[PDB]
């Protein structure tokens, strides 16, 4: 509801399968590449 | 989550525009900061008002701003939006978004009405 | 109004707005279309003021794409807007396929759009009944005919506009299969002139072949209308 | 039809929604007088509940009943009208004062606040989407030049300067009466003019409303150069002024 | 809801109601004439007498310039005409900005018709009560002139009129008009049809205004007539 | 007569007929007493229209809620609008302690709720709120305070207020004696006598099923708590014995 | 006069009742949900001899294992079938197993009833008859515009459906084999056809239990099942 | 007469009309009855059948373990509400890993009722539901079209609701502290009285929930046994 | 729910705006003369209560260094139009670094007024603005109506009895007139239709000179010109 | 918040078309022409009831905010020019709307918010000062947005010598002529010491100011 939206706005307290999530990093397009610098077991 | 939502739309390549390099990730650069230059300021203002005075003030402000903004011309010819300037109290102020200009190309007027208000 | 159902169901299960669109279509000008073998002649009624009006600007047998073509009756501005939409959609489809747009897809798209304007808030029905002519991916000539209600159906020889029923009955009585080009153009001219005054200036017939939409010259039209006038007596 | 319902110009002008709002303000019959002196500005009202469906009762703290409010610290106000609309306009004036103080870096002026509220009421009048606020304010303030300023607006949005005015029922003839009192002022230390303006305002309310006005039915406030802060004068001092006048 | 005007709504039989009333406003304005000549495109207009104190010099409220090679004239509400001419200027200049060429007039009248059709069909706002007479020159098809309306329809016209007494102006144009007509003959025909529509024998110089677009030396040049040349044209008209 | 069909539209003689329609609706709905005492406060809710409905569980339908375990809020109008306003009060207290860490003062809460209820009585498409809400609290130093926002958005400070059916009779009954000196423990008997006498539907048997209570006084350390049935039952017996004689 | 969502005095939505008034006007269609499968048929109401009779088909395939019949407003019904097959193939994308008939008719119902704000403006004046096979056998379904979807043993839709449903009630029996279902459907059709039952004046689609494929019967099959009818 | 055009207009007596028409729509629905005890709440009810060829329209929908409800009105509103409480229960058991409070769910759906009846361009739900559960005690709830939720010991919706209400009020004291079989027998007798038309396996919708027994519709054999028991 | 309340009536005429013109017919006079050495605007400000501060109730306002403005209507629309006109003037100033020409500002205000007449769910304005100014192209005096049409006037009057006032002005107006004669004609025209005794504080006079900034004449200057 | 999206779409602002092309060009390794760094010696001081700014050029550094507010910039020429034009016109619009004398505090607050919104990207140092109702006030704005009411300020490349001279030879209740002499003793000395042009002096009185571009 609009009430909960404004309440979350003032309080500063803020998912379908086919939607694709991305990192909040500065450049998400290279994010995986940055992660490939950290490790390679996951990738 | 992000990046719109696939729905088997089948119309991925248009004859009006091409996809951006970032699609909709919206990587933080100077244009991204300048895009959210007015939304953040009014978020701060609504935070101040509905905090100190009560969230009903923010409710009244948002409904008044939407009502006066709803009173505007159709997409195409630019709308003066004087009543919005009175309500948001920016008529006294002249700012970078008032002056300067962007010249704007391939979309017919009917596609703009479909895109603006979902018809 | 914005977000307001302009068209709504009546007490007797009818959309009165779509009905008003239907008699608006019927009050428009006539247009005839025939198909045979691998081509489809197309004709529209022309109405211009002599000595003042420019016949060149008044165009009715537009071409939508490389192959498909569209005629219309009723509101001209609505036809122009839907023509812009359909041309943009044809280029979208030809971008994704890299193959020409078949008549069936664009006919279904026109039906979908005309249904959408009869089911969305803040949009009135399109006051036209366009009929598309062109070749499918199989490369066989076919003609479809949409209406403001969004109903579409394949046709072999169909007409629209004022006094449409008389032309439909005449075509149903007289139409043959696998006709020649001259025979098709003669039948189209006779069909439109059954409900139009016999004159050369009131027809702009053109023949659609796989190469293009070739507009018939004025001398041929003059010879055919004189022949029809002779045959009438 | 529906010309008088929405804010529509109607035949031969006379926007009628504004007149109905003004009449609704008049029906509350809470007379409130404002007077401007010299280095002082007294605002006086009546501690009475607005006329409406409910009625006053003995089990009611009468001190809580009030029509005079503070915008920020120096500029006061007095709305007479509907209960919710009055305090909503008070909060809107507070929001405009907060806007001015945050942006321009100094306290808002009474004139600028009055013009801003007039513009907002103008947006309310022109747009038929929202109901008009039936509450006419009466703003006072000390300017940067250390001079008093009296101001008033209406649901029409007519912000204008004043020296002595009144809001509520029977506001027509009272325009003469205050002028006669200014005639008495036409013919001194800071406290002298403060006392003179206070007793003149009390006498104006006594002549207009035409009854004794006991000490538990008056709210008096003054902004002067000696203090400059909007403060309500106590009950005992109001009783002293009432006894001195009689 | 109960206060809805219901603009974008068909009539009982076949028509948009407000679009008719808009057309009636076009039937209740000062007459505007449009012509095609062998050396230009003439478009006169009749000035409504608001008062004698109107500044006659440089107050051409009927004919306006949309671009260096396009002009137009109105026969309806001037306030709508100002905004619509502004949008026409914006589209023409944006076409010159993007494609680096002078706007063909057919595209411009198509776009202003799209504006008027969007107000006709989309939303609930009232339609645009003004009809234009856009005309100009381009290398595609030489000289051209068009006639837009609030319904969005448009078509070419070798000679046409709009406004009050448009039938009389059309009748006058039907008889006296030729393809191989010089600019002076077209101007005299404009004077004759304007006088016939106004019902006066001698046209009044202050009550009319004229303009044309010559394409001499391979360069478009619009000239708007002032009082002295109008008086000279009227004097030559009465003497022939 | 046209002007009465919308809350936004003004009547010709300056009185919004829709607002008095709210007043009539609330006046024809469940009553709600509340008053102040020396020890504390006491608010009572009586559900008379439920007398026909002999299906409700024992004392399950409670109209008296609380905020922060410090403030009592009750009502008399429709249930849904009141619950929305209650959740708004909870949200306001939430935001207040989030962004300032101090419990919300009561005048802040009643002022914000008053402007919130008024914030729906100046538009055209939202249904106006039909609820007259009574907020109350008690502190040892500050004695007691009981506010009451009307549906118009009119907040006044009351020592005691009654809203709903027979509100005039109940307010007459409360004014018979000064209740500032009467303790909270003893006022339950007088409240029982008033609801049994003033209200015709409430018989002897219905006093325990369709009545609600809560105090804020020194016995519960100045905090929310409902009356235990062992306290209500002797008061009920004494009231029935007195009224029977 | 009134909005798209306004209750009548009898607690019935006016627009829903008007939508139910429009579904009666349409072409006849009949279906039998026998144990072997569904035999969803239609009329092929020919407007004129010039109709090509290839683009005008009432029986459409929501999926390979689903069949349906349309009635009432036709473009609206095409929109319903398009959304139904879109979400059916979406279900095939997320989940490996083919979509059940029940879930498909729920998607159709929540498409039909989204016109109330609870975007689309007015109700969908269509009365579909969905039928198909899933892991628990054949299933035949129905969705009037009011959204009260309900499964049927055998059903009929379109104009003059009263005689069709009465005859189906008077002839249908349990444990009926697939050929018996075919001849029953053709007899019901011929006893509600105004004209004669020719080979080209009828469309039938079958979703068999073993095959689980949308097989629209060709001219020869239609001719055979017409020939095997009784007197 | 004139004030019923929209759901934001009160009569001169201060009363809605669209909400009352939604209540009448609930009254037009079929019958359903539920009775609790000490640790068992039965939820039975009829099942609408348009024609002999049509099998009955299923009424009962299970929202979560120890949570199931019965519709007595418009089917689409019932579907939307069932989906919403299903999502709420699954989200609560997902994020917090515990069963949701029945009071919280009832208040949330009644809140949605409030939002959808408040604003214009909207209609209140034409359905009432028995939000029954065994959140550590048997409970039966009821949310009306107006924003409000109530709690009872027994309940009936529409059709011949007067007969069921009379029987339940007459035999209200035997219902508390009784065996499961006796509770089933009493509830089926109440449904038989509602019929005043006879109970069968197809149209009857007996369902049992309580201690060591999540929501599960009873099989055909036991249902036939109970309908034989009530018959004799 | 956005629809236009200003809708074309039968027989056209755009009736809603005509009601606004009736308000312009019911407002106090506000005239102005374009002189050979400047431009003048004058108005009749009332004394409704006799306790009003004459300075506070401005009607002849200043937008730019050589642009004045006066109106005849309700005051709030004048205030918001003045504020937006000033904002457009500074917008031109930052865009181009020069004083805004009178024609451009008149066109912008006409577009805004027509916008509000055409926009859904908002009534038209209730005043007839009267722009004046001086620029490199000489003197200018325009008049934006509620309908949005702008007229390049030379000497005009709007308010109560505007026809008689315009006739009186036309009877005693010439193209070549000094600033003093123009001011005297303005005072005479205002005194012609007053229905009372004209004196100090009842009128306000603004003048923009050939080179000086637009100055509003003080009360002493108005009294001196009265004699 | 859909109305703010409408406001963004209708109104203009900072277009950002050629970010990617510039990224490719700078990554490819070519030197591009430099900015006009007009940062020179500027100073100001709070004299007897009048501010006295100072600067040096033929770029006139002394810019006009109001009839009683002048300022001097040091940094990038375009940023200083546009920000000064914006501040002058904002104050002019406020003066027209509110009808009051301009105040230095309002200018300081507006400049502080504008420069704080852009953290360090706008190279913009201003020594704005003037006379208002609260007397003369001089301020020391920095490119990070940190104002400070100092009795005298000296910014620029050669600010050290000017600041040292001002600290040596500053006194309260100073004469205007002595203020001008001290202004040259700062600016002229900084010009001849630091690595030009003509000095600039302008006394900021409450009314009737005067500008001296050919000061020395």
């Amino acid at each position: 509801s609009f009430m909960n939206e404004i309440d979350n706005l003032i309080n500063d307290v803020e998912n379908d399968e086919l939607e694709f999530c991305v990192a909040p990093v500065n450049v998400p397009r290279n994010f995986i590449k940055y992660a490939q610098t950290q490790n390679k077991k996951l990738f | 989550n992000y990046l719109e939502k696939l729905n088997f739309d089948f119309k991925v390549k248009d004859v009006v525009s091409i996809r951006d390099i970032n699609l909709e990730g919206k990587e933080k650069n100077i244009e991204t900061f300048h895009d959210t230059i007015l939304l953040n300021e009014e978020k701060n203002f609504l935070k101040r008002t509905g905090l100190i005075y009560g969230s009903q003030e923010v409710y009244k402000n948002i409904l008044d701003r939407e009502i006066v903004s709803l009173s505007r011309r159709l997409p195409g010819i630019k709308s003066s939006l004087l009543s919005l300037d009175i309500v948001r109290n920016t008529i006294d102020r002249i700012d970078s978004y008032e002056y300067m200009e962007k010249i704007d190309p391939l979309e017919p007027l009917s596609e703009i009405i479909e895109k603006k208000m979902n018809i | 109004s914005y977000d307001r159902a302009i068209t709504v169901f009546s007490p007797d299960g009818h959309l009165l707005q779509v009905e008003h669109a239907l008699e608006a279509v019927k009050k428009g000008g006539c247009a005839v279309a025939i198909k045979s073998s691998n081509f489809a002649v197309l004709a529209v009624e022309k109405k211009n003021i002599p000595k003042l009006q420019n016949p060149k600007t008044t165009e009715k047998l537009i071409k939508l794409d490389e192959h498909n073509c569209l005629a219309f009756a009723g509101l001209n501005a609505d036809a122009r807007v839907l023509v812009n939409k359909t041309r943009l959609e044809c280029q979208r489809y030809y971008l994704n396929m890299d193959e020409p747009a078949p008549v069936d897809y664009i006919a279904k798209y026109v039906a979908k759009v005309q249904q959408k304007f009869t089911h969305r808030g803040g949009v009135r029905p399109f006051g036209i009944a366009t009929l598309i002519a062109g070749f499918k991916n199989n490369k066989e000539i076919c003609i479809y005919q949409t209406e403001p209600s969004g109903i579409y159906a394949a046709w072999k020889a169909q007409a629209i506009g004022k006094n449409a029923k008389i032309v439909q009955e005449f075509l149903e009585k007289n139409y043959q299969e696998n006709m020649e080009q001259k025979d098709c153009i003669f039948l189209a001219l006779k069909a439109i002139f059954e409900v139009v005054e016999l004159s050369s200036k009131n027809v702009e017939v053109a023949l659609l072949t796989e190469k293009d939409l070739t507009f018939i010259e004025e001398q041929e039209i003059n010879s055919m209308v004189e022949l029809i006038d002779q045959e009438r007596t | 039809m529906y010309d008088r319902h929405l804010t529509i110009f109607s035949p031969d002008g006379n926007l009628y929604q504004i007149e109905y709002a003004i009449k609704a303000v008049k029906n509350t019959n809470i007379t409130s007088v404002g007077v401007k002196g010299e280095n002082c500005a007294v605002i006086i009202s009546q501690k009475k509940m607005a006329t409406q469906y409910i009625s006053q009762d003995k089990l009611l703290d009468y001190n809580n009943i009030t029509n005079i409010y503070n915008i920020t610290d120096e500029i006061g106000c007095s709305m007479v009208g509907m209960p919710g609309d009055c305090l909503s306009m008070v909060y809107k004036a507070r929001s405009e004062a907060s806007e001015f103080l945050y942006s321009n870096g100094y306290n808002v002026n009474a004139e600028t606040l009055c013009r801003n509220i007039c513009d907002k009421i103008q947006v309310y009048t022109q747009h038929a989407y929202m109901r008009l606020h039936a509450c006419s304010g009466m703003i006072i303030g000390i300017d940067e030049n250390n001079k008093p300023e009296l101001f008033k607006f209406d649901p029409s949005g007519f912000c204008a300067g004043y020296r002595a005015c009144v809001i509520g029922n029977k506001e027509q003839e009272s325009i003469s009466v205050l002028e006669r009192l200014l005639e008495k002022r036409k013919k001194e230390t800071i406290d002298e003019d403060i006392r003179n303006t206070t007793i003149l305002a009390i006498e104006a309310l006594q002549t207009i409303l035409a009854f004794d006005l006991k000490a538990s039915e008056i709210e008096v406030a003054i902004v002067s150069t000696k203090n400059r802060n909007f403060t309500q004068i106590s009950e005992k001092e109001i009783d002293n002024y009432l006894t001195y006048i009689a | 809801r109960r206060y809805d005007s219901r603009t974008t709504t068909f009539s009982p039989e076949g028509r948009l109601y407000q679009v008719e009333y808009a057309l009636e406003a076009i039937n209740n304005a000062s007459i505007t004439i449009g012509l095609i000549t062998k050396d230009g495109v003439i478009l006169g207009a009749d000035k409504v007498f608001i008062s004698k104190l109107i500044d006659k010099a440089n107050n051409y409220e009927k004919i306006y310039k949309i671009d260096k090679h396009i002009f137009c004239g109105v026969a309806g509400l001037n306030a709508d005409a100002n905004i619509l001419i502004n949008q026409s200027r914006l589209y023409a200049q944006r076409y010159l900005y993007n494609y680096n060429e002078v706007q063909p007039v057919s595209q411009l009248v198509v776009q202003i018709c799209d504006i008027k059709q969007s107000y006709t069909q989309y939303g609930g706002l009232r339609p645009y009560g003004v009809s234009f007479l856009i005309g100009g020159y381009d290398t595609k098809d030489g000289y051209q002139l068009y006639h837009t309306d609030p319904s969005g329809n448009y078509s070419g016209w070798f000679a046409t009129a709009i406004g009050t007494n448009n039938l009389t102006a059309s009748s006058v144009l039907k008889q006296e008009w030729k393809n191989d007509m010089t600019l002076e003959e077209g101007l005299l025909l404009a004077l004759k049809t304007l006088a016939k529509s106004t019902d006066t024998e001698i046209p009044k110089s202050e009550k009319i205004e004229l303009a044309y677009l010559t394409n001499k030396d391979g360069e478009v040049y619009q000239k708007y007539l002032t009082e002295k040349e109008i008086e000279e044209l009227i004097k030559l008209y009465t003497q022939k | 007569a046209g002007y009465d069909l919308s809350v936004s539209t003004f009547s010709p003689d300056g009185r919004l007929y829709q607002v008095e329609y709210i007043y009539k609706s609330i006046n024809n709905n469940n009553t709600a007493l509340c008053l102040e005492c020396k020890d504390g406060i006491i608010c009572c809710c009586i559900n008379s229209n439920m007398d026909k409905n002999k299906m409700i569980k024992k004392n399950s339908y409670n109209r008296i809620y609380h905020v922060n375990n410090n403030i009592i809020i009750t009502y008399s109008g429709f249930d849904g609008d009141a619950r929305n306003i209650i959740d708004r009060a909870r949200s306001e207290a939430n935001t207040y302690y989030y962004n300032f860490h101090t419990n919300i003062p009561l005048h802040i809460l009643v002022n914000r709720i008053s402007l919130y209820i008024h914030a729906y009585t100046l538009y055209w498409h939202m249904r106006p709120f039909a609820a007259s809400i009574i907020i109350s609290s008690f502190n040892e130093k500050d004695k007691g305070d009981i506010y009451c926002i009307e549906p118009n958005g009119a907040c006044y400070k009351y020592s005691g207020i009654v809203i709903g059916k027979n509100k005039e009779m109940f307010k007459t009954e409360i004014e018979k004696k000064d209740y500032k000196d009467i303790n909270v423990r003893d006022a339950i008997e007088d409240i029982y006598k008033f609801i049994l006498t003033s209200d015709d539907h409430m018989n002897k048997n219905n006093l325990q099923n369709l009545v609600n209570f809560s105090w804020i006084c020194k016995e519960s350390s100045y905090e929310f708590q409902n009356i235990h049935e062992e306290i209500l039952t002797p008061a009920l017996n004494k009231a029935v014995e007195y009224i029977e004689k | 006069d009134r909005g798209v969502n306004t209750f009548s005095p009898e607690g019935r939505l006016f627009q829903v009742e008007y939508a139910l008034g429009a579904i009666k006007l349409g072409s006849t269609a009949v279906g039998i949900c026998v144990n072997d499968g569904v035999i969803l048929a239609s009329e092929r109401r020919i407007s004129s001899t010039l109709i090509e009779k290839d683009s005008v088909e009432k029986l459409l395939s929501i999926d390979d294992h689903i069949g349906c019949a349309m009635s009432g407003l036709m473009a609206d019904a095409r929109t319903l079938i398009d959304y139904a097959r879109v979400e059916c193939n979406h279900y095939k994308f997320i989940y490996n197993e083919n979509i059940n008939i029940k879930s498909c008719v729920e998607l159709i119902s929540e498409l039909a009833l989204d016109f109330s704000n609870l975007i689309m403006s007015r109700p969908f004046g269509v009365a579909l008859l969905i039928g198909g096979v899933d892991k628990n056998g054949p299933c035949l379904w129905y969705t009037e515009p009011s959204g009260t979807n309900t499964r049927f043993s055998a059903a009929s839709i379109g104009s003059a459906q009263e005689g069709a449903e009465l005859l189906l009630q008077e002839n249908y029996k349990k444990d009926m084999t697939f050929e018996q279902a075919e001849i029953l459907a053709l007899t019901v059709l011929r006893q509600v056809m105004e004209d004669k039952l020719s080979t080209s004046n009828v469309e039938i689609c079958a979703i068999k239990k073993s095959d689980q494929t949308f097989y629209k019967y060709n001219t020869d099959d239609i001719s055979r099942i017409i020939d095997v009818l009784p007197s | 007469n004139l004030y019923d055009t929209d759901n934001i207009i009160y009569s001169p007596e201060g009363r809605l009309y669209q909400v009352e028409y939604a209540s009448e729509a609930i009254k037009q629905g079929t019958c359903a009855v539920a009775i609790k005890s000490k640790d068992y709440v039965v939820v039975s009810g009829l099942k609408k059948c348009i024609s002999k060829l049509s099998f009955p329209q299923e009424k009962i929908f299970k929202i979560d373990d120890y949570i199931g409800i019965s519709m007595s009105g418009i089917t689409s509103d019932a579907k939307v509400l069932t989906k919403f409480m299903q999502n709420e229960c699954l989200s609560h058991k997902f994020l917090y890993n515990e069963n949701i409070n029945i009071e919280s769910l009832v208040r949330s759906v009644a809140d949605k009722y409030q939002k959808n009846t408040q604003k214009s361009s909207k209609r209140a739900f034409g359905v009432g539901l028995m939000i029954a559960a065994y959140h550590n005690e048997p409970c039966i709830f009821e949310t009306r079209p107006n924003g409000s939720y109530f709690e009872y010991d027994a309940l009936s919706f529409g059709a011949r609701s007067h007969a069921s209400k009379t029987y339940l009020e007459k035999n209200l004291h035997l219902f508390e502290e009784c065996s499961l079989e006796e509770l089933i027998l009493h509830c089926l007798k109440a449904l038989k009285c509602s019929l005043s038309s006879e109970l069968t396996i197809s149209n009857t919708a007996l369902a049992v929930v309580g201690k060591n027994h999540p929501w599960q519709e009873i099989s055909s054999l036991q249902l036939e046994e109970y309908l034989s028991k009530v018959k004799m | 729910y956005s629809f236009s309340l200003t809708t074309f009536s039968p027989t056209g005429k755009l009736v809603q705006i005509e009601y606004a013109l009736n308000r312009v017919s019911s407002s106090s006079p506000a005239l102005g003369i374009r002189a050979k050495n400047g431009v003048i605007i004058a108005t009749e400000k009332k004394s409704p209560n006799e306790l009003i501060e004459e300075n506070s109730i401005f009607k002849i306002q200043q937008i730019s260094e050589h642009i004045g403005i006066v109106y005849a209507g309700m005051p709030g629309d004048f205030r918001v139009l003045l504020k937006r006109a000033r904002k457009e003037a500074i917008r031109y100033s930052l865009q181009y670094g020069s004083e805004i020409l009178v024609k451009e500002l008149v066109k912008i205000i006409a577009s805004i007024v027509q916008e509000f007449t055409q926009t859904g769910g908002v009534r038209p304005f209730g005043l007839s603005l009267l722009i004046c100014g001086v620029d490199v192209y000489g003197y200018h005096l325009y008049q934006i109506d509620p309908s949005g049409c702008y007229f390049n006037w030379m000497a005009t009057c709007v308010g109560k009895d505007y026809q008689n006032n315009m006739s009186f002005l036309e009877k005693r107006y010439n193209k070549d007139i000094e600033i003093e004669d123009a001011i005297h004609t303005a005072i005479l025209t205002l005194k012609e239709s007053y229905e009372g005794v004209l004196n100090e504080k009842n009128i306000e006079i603004g003048v923009a000179y050939d080179n000086k900034p637009f100055k509003i004449l003080t009360q002493n200057e108005i009294k001196d010109y009265l004699i | 918040l859909e109305y703010i999206n409408i406001l963004k779409e209708e109104n203009g602002g900072y277009n950002f078309d050629n970010l990617k092309r510039n990224e490719i060009l700078k990554e490819k390794g070519v030197k591009f022409p430099q900015f006009r760094k007009t940062g020179t010696t500027i100073c100001g001081l709070v004299c007897q009831n009048a501010v006295i700014l100072g600067a040096d050029t033929n770029c006139s550094k002394l810019h006009y905010i109001s009839k009683n507010i002048w300022c001097a910039g040091a940094g990038v020429a375009g940023d200083l020019e546009h920000t000064t034009l914006w501040l002058q016109h904002n104050v002019e619009l406020h003066r027209l709307n509110t009808n009051t004398q301009p105040r230095v505090s309002m200018c300081v607050s507006r400049l502080t918010q504008e420069l704080f919104k852009y953290q360090g990207y706008k190279v913009c140092a201003i020594v704005l000062g003037g006379v208002d109702v609260n007397g003369p006030q001089l301020y020391g704005i920095h490119p990070h947005g940190s104002s400070c009411l100092l009795p005298f300020t000296a910014l620029g490349s050669g600010s050290l010598n000017a600041m040292a001279v001002l600290e040596a030879k500053y006194r309260d209740n100073m004469t205007i002529e002595e203020g001008k002499n001290l202004v040259c003793e700062a600016i002229c000395a900084g010009i001849f010491n630091d690595l030009g042009g003509n000095v600039d002096i302008c006394v900021i009185t409450k009314d009737s100011y005067q500008h001296i571009r050919p000061y020395k």
